[PDB]
């Protein structure tokens, strides 16, 4: 599952 | 996509300051999910397929 934790490349 | 674009994903009204991390966008009415507001009889940040109740719903 795509979280906010992994879409954003911080 | 974009990045840019990237906190346009909140839970529905739900989602500001909390859960944020267990948010869930399901591919193709992909705006918001909490893993435990409204998702399948499995509540857990899933490490496979996800998709909504609703989209697997008509497959
Ligand atoms: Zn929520
Ligand atoms: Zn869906």
């Amino acid at each position: 599952a795509r979280t906010k934790q992994t879409a954003r490349k911080s | 996509g974009s990045v840019n674009f990237v906190d346009l994903y909140v839970c529905m009204f739900c989602g500001r300051g909390n859960n944020e991390d267990k948010l869930l966008l399901c591919d193709g009415c992909d705006d918001s999910y909490h893993t435990f507001c409204l998702i399948p009889p499995l509540p857990d940040v899933p490490k496979g397929d996800w998709r909504c109740p609703k989209c697997v719903a008509e497959e």
